[PDB]
């Protein structure tokens, strides 16, 4: 098993301090006899060395179990005290993102970490203990020459050698498209069945040149390559087989590791849902309680088993063509997608559902989802795709300019694809006139809890309801609620409370504040609605009225 | 010649993460950067670097920006309170401001030997299929605050006889750019910059105008109008309201006084004359300068930005709310993002104008927005603090 020429990488210590000098536990004699068959065979090979205890330092070692046993050296006190590193990754590709590609194949790299030297300088702090029948005998001593299994920069290390390994036949294959991925390398080509196994060679060759060991035509593995949840054929790609499990009884393991499941098939698989197997994990309890499935979860399970039916695969991707993204709305607060080059020859698919803050309505929902399609697109293929929405131009250009917040979807088109999206109310620009005019306020003492919505109107009318567990702010939306309830198709709402105006001057469609929701669905009842703020406490007319009213034995 | 510079005691080199970037920017970085490792700016580094700074392309010909702001303020006590350079109060009151970038000086000094590590950058590759290429500076990098800290003795001797022929031109240096500044005449102090870039061009560097004796306040205009109806009037008061918070001597109280018992909005109401009275004294004061505000050279400058549709922008800088150094506005294919990108660099320069800091930024977008946007329409050579945030909604009118 070669050890490679190659450069070392200075590595040090963290900053102050020095070294692990942790004992070593005395270990039983097949473990002893075992740990010494395997030292001298790597001593042999060139991986450890002998040393004495002039080295001060030592790192504790085990024996695990079959017939023979494998060495295992506990380095989290070295761990601890060695420099951090590079990350050996910023983001794992997705298959989506890969170049069609006529042949590809899989050399893994042979005896990973112990083909690579450690710095000299270094080598001293891996020194380990092979201890004597019990106390007697000093034991026999060993430092590492090679990358150590378990130590904090073997990964950085090798990854980093691999680079610059293949950096200069890379450089000179330009047309040669290589994946590191740990012990692995992934080689593609377009050129034929021929000299692509002579090419392959060639690297082969390279890699032996520079001490590292990969298998020959006989036994490199063949299509389709199973790697981190995926089966990737040359041409194709999906994810590895799906199974939802038919149950009696579901606990919370089994709806997580469905949940799971289902979240994975979703990056190839269009419509998949969960929002209704979630909602389940809710406030929750131990693994193992059976979890009584919902109506809506079966009806979502269901749907969802019927989607993986039959298996569907994606496509690689194409640098000459553009991406298009379509996006529809699956139900409340789901929305699904698509991407693709040609009509419906998908790349990828996918689900968005977050809830970005309380209350929101479609439109806030749909270009939030873009904008996560937007960040994705430029991971995987480094540029945006063209979207196509359940939205109108107009409904769009109405929103965008009206609202407070900046916005900006990059080249998009309307889609006829229900339900489409669009706003349900929306508040005046001017107050109508021949309408009764509410003051609305709101009052809360904050030991009691207790509280007053109220109005008083243009036209003599005059409520107070008592609220028993409340906040000032709930109070004021209860307030605007009751101007709705008791006004008909066409009202003036004057408020005082910045913080109702804010919530309903941007429209929103859900909440999570059933309060809210009443309010919405008043708003759509009605036909004409104005809002406006006065501040608190400024000799206003009807509003001075309301507030002597609400805070009778509040305040 | 390297003259030794390290962190402040405690605090660690930057470990940020790189944002991702489309395949021509990455392609123009690679380009970049293979140049500057052939002239020896920068240099390839290994794994036992575990620091990070982002990096990003900008504008004809593309080039690059660091974004050092982590590093800057790891370093912070070097640039300000060893090597700070002096603000000139002058700046501000000059009727032209030339800005130059002659960020391009500090590739021929030479970066402190120990130092280089905390200067990593990674380019990465589209969908991850490579990994990232790694590099560090060997000499002062752009957009670092340490970089004309160290220059400003080079800077001084180049400017030197410059100086001595023109007593009365302003020159300021903050981070990559000279802000010269005159009191001439457009002809003359457009001929004086180029006079300058003549002396910069003998020591191997390379406009852009201002006009900062024109900055006029933003005075919260109060309306004028015939026949005034309860709407209008309710509208006027909370202005008013609010702009007494942070102007003294803002009264209000006759105004309200036609505004008594329950009335409807549209019922027009006449208005009476102490209203006038009122109205026209609080325009007096609003046309002002606020009394009493103050610069503390400490505490950090923060600035807000409200949406106004129509392509307008207003904005307001401060260090404690509504205590305002300063209010403005900004004029308008031309989208959101883009506007907006435009309008914090218009603030921020005149913030380095009359403070000389850059002022933390409350935008008014979505987080994930900003981010992958901004780098298409920024223009300038450093980068400010920016947090995101929900405009109060009324905040909005009142500026309006
Ligand atoms: C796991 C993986 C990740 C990144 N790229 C690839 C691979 N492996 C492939 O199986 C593969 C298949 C299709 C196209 N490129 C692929 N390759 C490219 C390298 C030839
Ligand atoms: C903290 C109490 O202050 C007040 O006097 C206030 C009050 O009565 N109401 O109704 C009120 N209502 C909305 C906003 C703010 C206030 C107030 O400050
Ligand atoms: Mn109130
Ligand atoms: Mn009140």
């Amino acid at each position: 098993s070669p050890i490679s020429p190659i450069e070392t990488v200075p590595v040090k210590l963290k900053p102050g301090m020095d070294g692990p000098k942790v004992k070593q536990w005395p270990l039983t004699e097949e473990k002893i006899k075992a740990l010494v068959e395997i030292c001298t065979e790597m001593e042999k090979e060139g991986k450890i060395s002998k040393i004495g205890p002039e080295n001060p330092y030592n790192t504790p070692v085990f024996a695990i179990k079959s017939t023979k046993w494998r060495k295992l050296v506990d380095f989290r006190e070295l761990n601890k005290r060695t420099q951090d590193f590079w990350e050996v990754q910023l983001g794992i590709p997705h298959p989506a993102g890969l170049k069609k590609n006529k042949s590809v194949t899989v050399l893994d790299v042979g005896d990973a970490y112990f083909s690579v030297p450690l710095d000299e300088d270094f080598r001293k702090y891996t020194a380990f203990t092979i201890p004597s029948i019990n106390n007697e005998t000093p034991g026999i001593r060993y430092q590492y020459n090679v990358l150590p299994q378990g130590w904090k920069g073997s990964p950085a290390i090798f990854q980093s050698s691999m680079t610059k390994i293949l950096e200069p036949f890379r450089k000179q294959n330009p047309d040669i498209v290589i994946y590191q991925y740990m012990d692995d390398l992934y080689v593609g080509s377009d050129l034929e069945i021929g000299q692509h196994r002579t090419k392959i060679e060639e690297l082969r060759q390279h890699l032996l040149r520079w001490g590292l060991t990969t298998p020959d035509k006989k036994h490199q593995k063949e299509p389709p390559f199973l790697w981190m949840g995926y089966e990737l054929h040359p041409d194709k790609w999906t994810v590895q087989p799906i199974v939802l499990p038919e149950k009696d009884s579901w606990t919370v393991n089994d709806i997580q590791k469905l949940v799971g499941k289902l979240n994975w098939a979703s990056q190839i698989y269009p419509g998949i849902k969960v929002r209704q197997l979630c909602k389940l994990l809710r406030g929750t309890k131990a693994l193992t309680e059976v979890i009584p499935l919902t109506e809506e979860a079966e009806l979502e399970l269901a749907e969802n088993r019927e989607i993986l039916k039959e298996p569907v695969h994606g496509v690689y991707y194409d640098p000459s063509k553009d991406l298009i993204a379509e996006i529809q709305k699956q139900g409340q607060g789901q929305w699904t997608y698509q991407i693709y080059q040609e009509p419906f020859k998908n790349l990828k698919t996918g689900k968005y559902a977050r809830m970005r803050g309380a209350h929101t309505n479609d439109v806030k929902q749909l270009t939030e989802a873009v904008q996560k399609i937007t960040t994705e697109s430029i991971v995987i293929w480094g540029k945006t795709p063209k979207f196509k929405l359940p939205i109108q131009k107009e409904t769009w250009e109405t929103w965008w300019t009206e609202y407070w917040q900046a916005t900006w979807i990059p080249e998009w088109e309307f889609v006829n694809t229900p339900p489409l999206v669009k706003l349900w109310y929306q508040l005046e620009k001017e107050p109508i006139v021949g309408a009764e005019t509410f003051y609305v306020d709101g009052a809360a003492n904050r030991e009691t809890k207790l509280g007053k919505a109220g109005y008083v109107t243009n036209r003599g009318r005059q409520k107070v309801v008592t609220l028993t567990d409340t906040t000032n702010q709930k109070t004021e939306l209860q307030a605007i609620y009751l101007a709705l309830q008791d006004s008909g198709l066409e009202v003036n709402i004057v408020t005082d409370s910045q913080y109702a105006l804010g919530i309903i001057q941007a429209q929103p469609d859900q909440s999570e504040s059933e309060l809210v929701n009443q309010i919405i669905e008043q708003l759509i009842k009605k036909e004409k609605v104005y809002l406006a703020w006065v501040p608190a406490h400024k000799g206003i007319g009807g509003n001075e009225q309301v507030d002597k009213l609400v805070s009778a034995g509040i305040r | 010649e390297t003259v030794p510079v390290k962190l402040k005691p405690g605090m660690d080199g930057p470990k940020v993460k790189q944002w991702p970037l489309t395949e021509e920017k990455i392609k123009a970085l690679v380009e970049i950067c293979t140049e500057m490792e052939k002239e020896g700016k920068i240099s390839k580094i290994g794994p036992e670097n575990p620091y990070n700074t982002p990096v990003f392309a900008i504008k004809t010909k593309w080039r690059k920006l660091v974004d050092f702001r982590e590093l800057n303020k790891r370093t912070q006590d070097f640039w300000e309170v060893q090597l700070g350079i002096p603000h000139p109060a002058g700046l501000k009151k000059n009727k032209s401001v030339t800005v130059l970038d002659v960020g391009d000086a500090y590739f021929s000094v030479p970066l402190d030997e120990d130092f280089r590590k905390y200067t990593a950058f990674t380019i990465p590759s589209i969908n991850n299929e490579t990994p990232g290429i790694r590099y560090q500076y060997n000499v002062l990098p752009q957009g670092w605050k340490g970089s004309p800290a160290i220059f400003q003795s080079s800077m001084t001797k180049i400017l030197e006889p410059f100086r001595k022929q023109n007593p009365d031109i302003v020159i300021y240096q903050y981070m990559d750019d000279l802000y010269v500044g005159s009191d001439l005449e457009i002809g003359q102090h457009r001929t004086k910059i180029e006079e300058l870039r003549q002396h910069l061009l003998r020591w191997g560097l390379t406009g852009y105008e201002l006009h900062p004796d024109k900055w006029t306040v933003q005075p919260i205009v109060l309306p004028e109008k015939d026949s005034w109806t309860v709407n209008d009037i309710q509208k006027l008061v909370g202005k008013l309201n609010w702009a007494s918070q942070i102007y003294p001597g803002i009264k209000v109280r006759q105004l309200c006084k036609l505004l008594r018992g329950t009335k409807a909005l549209t019922e027009v109401i006449p208005l009476t004359e102490e209203a006038e009275l009122e109205l026209a004294e609080n325009r007096e004061i609003l046309k002002e300068p606020v009394h009493g505000v103050y610069y503390d050279p400490s505490k950090d400058l923060i600035a807000e930005i409200q949406k106004q549709g129509q392509g307008q922008w207003t904005y307001q800088i401060y260090q404690e709310p509504f205590k305002n150094l300063k209010t403005g506005k900004y004029a308008r294919h031309t989208n959101d993002v883009k506007q907006l990108t435009e309008a914090v660099q218009k603030i921020t320069t005149e913030s380095i104008v009359i403070w000389g800091k850059t002022p933390k930024f409350k935008l008014p977008i979505q987080k994930e927005t900003w981010e992958t946007w901004w780098t298409e329409y920024w223009q300038a050579t450093w980068i400010p603090e920016w947090e995101f945030v929900n405009t109060p909604p009324l905040v909005k009118l009142w500026y309006q």
